[PDB]
RNA sequence: AGGAUAGUGGCCUACCAUGGUUUCAACGGGUAACGGGGAAUAAGGGUUCGAUUCCGGAGAGGGAGCCUGAGAAACGGCUACCACAUCCAAGGAAGGCAGCAGGCGCGCAAAUUACCCAAUCCUAAUUCAGGGAGGUAGUGACAAUAAAUAACGAUACAGGGCCCAUUCGGGUCUUGUAAUUGGAAUGAGUACAAUGUAAAUACCUUAACGAGGAACAAUUGGAGGGCAAGUCUGGUGCCAGCAGCC
């Protein structure tokens, strides 16, 4: 037989199921970045862990092992190639600081809100949603995007569709083919 | 002969394949399930073989009760 | 004996209610937009303490 | 000095104590022995169909009072017999004489639910279709 | 044919098959992906070897529209394409016609009732026809 | 010492000797034991598993035997016994799915009697032929990834920042409640075509059709404690039932 396709978990659930602190603390970070499931934050959260597992094992070799400084580099430098590390943090321990806030920050549905854009978070998602809103040649429509920072100036509404110019948009345009038939022919 | 169809069958029926085709008419015949008998297993452990065996002699005739 | 005689007792005696057509709830992230709405901003049910249910 | 060894060479005598006194702990001891195999209604297994032979009233324990209406089943691939507490109001009337039933256990390891004697077993499916799924009406027991 | 701008990437000279192979990538703005048939003949000018001996294949259409993506080669000769080329493409572009045959299962059969025949069978085919029914 | 083997060897035979293993656990019993790479849970240490994508090994109903051949103690080879069992004109003949589908049985427990060598590779006298290896599709809430079920105005209201203030507020930012209405966005479907593929199917591309809420309507568990969330109403009255535990 072929080869076993390998899969992993993306997210990781919380232990004490009923503590209001969670509960509420998650609640909050859904309406600002406008998330449904808890899921969405629990992949974060388990992102965020899986990444401090990484770094306290690295800040345990000393100064000058091949390894820490090698992954250390590579770790930071797809950190702030997103955003979620700010620039000047790109010193070596920095990373066990952030929160999760910080992803969902750099989501691509935040920034078409904190970009203008949206004028509501919730708005936002949708609009990613519709097969709207893109980056260059490529359209994008998932919200969990981790846009790169290399972009954040280049996503406008995407060539296709109004809010774009190049067409016109479907509901309008039955809406506006009566406009014709109730006046008179 | 169809395969597969009898385990949905009790005793008869009739299969369609539009959404409102109807049933199909009863086969009035003539003799009648009116002499009975009693049953059960010599070994109480087979009593299990015997209700599945009931439903199961009942789909051999078309008349047994 | 003391035979089961009463099974369905209290079911089938408590007397059937009817449920009503209500507003349909949202779905998905826009329930999630309600619960925080009705739990930070505009919720018209507070009672000086948080408290979640009213027995006016 | 605190009752075991602590040599760099009493590993033999540290491992075989382990061994002598994992038994008395008793999850340990009943996987060891098997005793869901010898003993344990069910084939060790999670479920069981099996074959109705009576309803039946089963008065609860003190403080309590109510009659609790088992089921005795006949296991298929057994012929045990055994007794299984039916969840919930009425429902009694769901189950005929002699028409398949699924038991599981009672999420308790053997043991008894609070009020019932010697019942560790409910019924979860009867003549085919799931209990609950009667109990509302929602699914109909299959036709004569 | 809006604005089809049929590009073609990584591209290098065959002579062990007797062909040129690359990659193509097609834009189409507006334009819901483009056709095979039609994607031929827009390059089999281009290094215009006949028509009937330019070969594409692949092309999964891109995200949100727009794009293409296929792999293509172009032959020598029309007759260096027919002989080296894979006899099943050869009929969609259609220089070859397509062999009807006998159903996978239903051959095999055949090849197991032959299997208890021994001679060359006609000399059974006699046989039969003497007795039965005497 | 010979015999035998492809060849070492108590592998076997003749002769001789009395040796060989064991509490550092032999021998025996059990395994719901094929080993391993590995899987689950992991502060660290550990605990539990591994029939199952690779590797090694064993088997082809149970045993033995054997022909062929470089290679088999072969099972889609033969011979015999044992168990099961088919056909028949009763003289006789033939059998081996732990290969692919499919069925019985068994059970809590597991899919199509479908298409094809196009890819992967394999074989042969062989570029060509064969390949239920393998690939495709069917079935599939085993597990895993992503993530629609709405967005946004306005009407009125409860109001909530607010520049002037002898001012009921003379401007207001914001927030939502009530069928109060409104135009925008859209894929789920469906569907030109192309694409896809050996030929199709779905996907991706996309012509036309596809949203008002009575629908394009999300469920599953629960609201005494553990434990997030009612001292609401009606029903029943140690009955029915709930209740992991209290
Ligand atoms: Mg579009
Ligand atoms: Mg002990
Ligand atoms: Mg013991
Ligand atoms: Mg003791
Ligand atoms: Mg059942
Ligand atoms: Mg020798
Ligand atoms: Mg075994
Ligand atoms: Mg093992
Ligand atoms: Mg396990
Ligand atoms: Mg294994
Ligand atoms: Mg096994
Ligand atoms: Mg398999
Ligand atoms: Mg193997
Ligand atoms: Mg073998
Ligand atoms: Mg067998
Ligand atoms: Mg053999
Ligand atoms: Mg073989
Ligand atoms: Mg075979
Ligand atoms: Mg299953
Ligand atoms: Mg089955
Ligand atoms: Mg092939
Ligand atoms: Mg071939
Ligand atoms: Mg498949
Ligand atoms: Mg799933
Ligand atoms: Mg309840
Ligand atoms: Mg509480």
């Amino acid at each position: 037989p072929r080869a076993p396709r390998t899969y992993s978990k993306t997210y990781s659930t919380p232990k004490r199921p009923y503590e209001s602190s969670r509960l509420d603390a998650e609640l909050k970070l859904a309406g600002e970045f406008g998330l449904k499931n808890k899921k969405e934050i629990y992949r974060i959260s388990f992102q965020l862990s899986k990444i401090r597992r990484a770094a306290r094992d690295l800040l345990t070799r000393d100064e000058k092992d091949p390894k820490r400084l090698f992954e250390g580099n590579a770790l930071i430098r797809r950190l702030v190639r997103v955003g979620v590390l700010s620039e000047d943090k790109k010193k070596l321990d920095y990373v066990l600081a952030l929160k999760v806030e910080d992803f969902l920050e750099r989501r691509l549905q935040t920034q078409v809100y904190k970009l203008g854009l949206a004028k509501s978070v919730h708005h936002a998602r949708v609009l990613i949603t519709q097969r709207h809103i893109a980056v260059g040649k490529q359209i994008v429509n998932i919200p969990s995007f981790m846009v790169r920072l290399d972009s954040e100036k280049h996503i406008d509404f995407a060539p296709t569709s109004p809010f774009g110019g190049a067409r016109p948009g479907r509901v309008a345009r039955r809406n506006a083919a009566r406009k014709a038939e109730a006046s008179g022919e | 002969g169809l395969v597969g169809i009898d385990q949905f069958l009790l005793k008869t029926g009739t299969l369609t394949t539009s959404e409102t085709a109807h049933n199909m008419k009863v086969m009035k015949f003539s003799v009648s399930p009116v002499v009975q008998v009693a049953v059960e297993v010599k070994n109480a452990n087979d009593l299990p073989k015997l209700v599945e065996g009931l439903k199961r002699l009942s789909k051999s005739d078309p008349c047994v009760l | 004996h003391g035979s089961l005689a009463r099974a369905g007792k209290v079911k089938s005696q408590t007397p059937k209610v009817e449920k009503t057509e209500k507003p349909k709830k949202p779905k998905g992230r826009a329930y999630k937009r309600l619960l925080y709405t009705r739990r930070f901003v505009n919720v018209t049910l507070v009672n000086g303490k948080r408290r979640m249910n009213p027995g006016p | 000095g605190k009752g075991k060894p602590r040599g760099l060479n009493s590993a033999r005598k540290l491992r075989v104590h382990r061994r002598n006194n994992r038994w008395a702990e008793n999850n340990y001891k009943k996987r060891l022995l098997g005793t869901a195999f010898k003993s344990s209604p069910f084939g060790g297994s999670s479920h069981a169909k099996g074959i109705v032979l009576e309803k039946l009233g089963i008065e609860s324990k003190q403080p309590n009072s109510a009659i609790r209406k088992c089921v005795r089943v006949q296991l298929i691939k057994n012929g045990k017999k055994v007794t299984a507490f039916v969840p919930n109001d009425g429902c009694l009337n769901f189950v005929d004489e002699n028409d398949e039933v699924l038991l599981a256990g009672f999420g308790r390891k053997g043991k008894a639910k609070g009020d019932i004697p010697g019942v560790r077993f409910k019924v979860v499916k009867v003549s085919g279709v799931s209990l609950l799924a009667l109990w509302k009406e929602k699914k109909e027991k299959p036709r004569s | 044919s809006d604005a089809v701008t049929i590009r073609t990437r990584k591209v290098i000279s065959n002579p062990l098959l007797a062909r040129k192979q690359f990659v193509v990538d097609v834009l189409h703005p507006n334009r819901a992906n483009v056709s095979k048939d039609e994607l031929r003949e827009k390059l089999a000018e281009v290094y215009k070897a006949e028509k009937d001996a330019v070969s594409v294949f692949g092309f999964r259409t891109q995200f949100g529209g727009g794009k293409s993506v296929g792999f293509g080669l172009v032959y020598n000769s029309v007759a260096e394409a027919k002989k080296f080329e894979p006899t099943y493409r050869l009929v969609r572009y259609g220089l070859a016609e397509k062999v009807e045959k006998a159903s996978r299962q239903q051959r095999k059969q055949k090849k197991n009732r032959d299997k208890k025949i021994f001679g060359t069978g006609k000399r059974l085919a006699k046989k039969v026809a003497r007795r039965n029914a005497d």
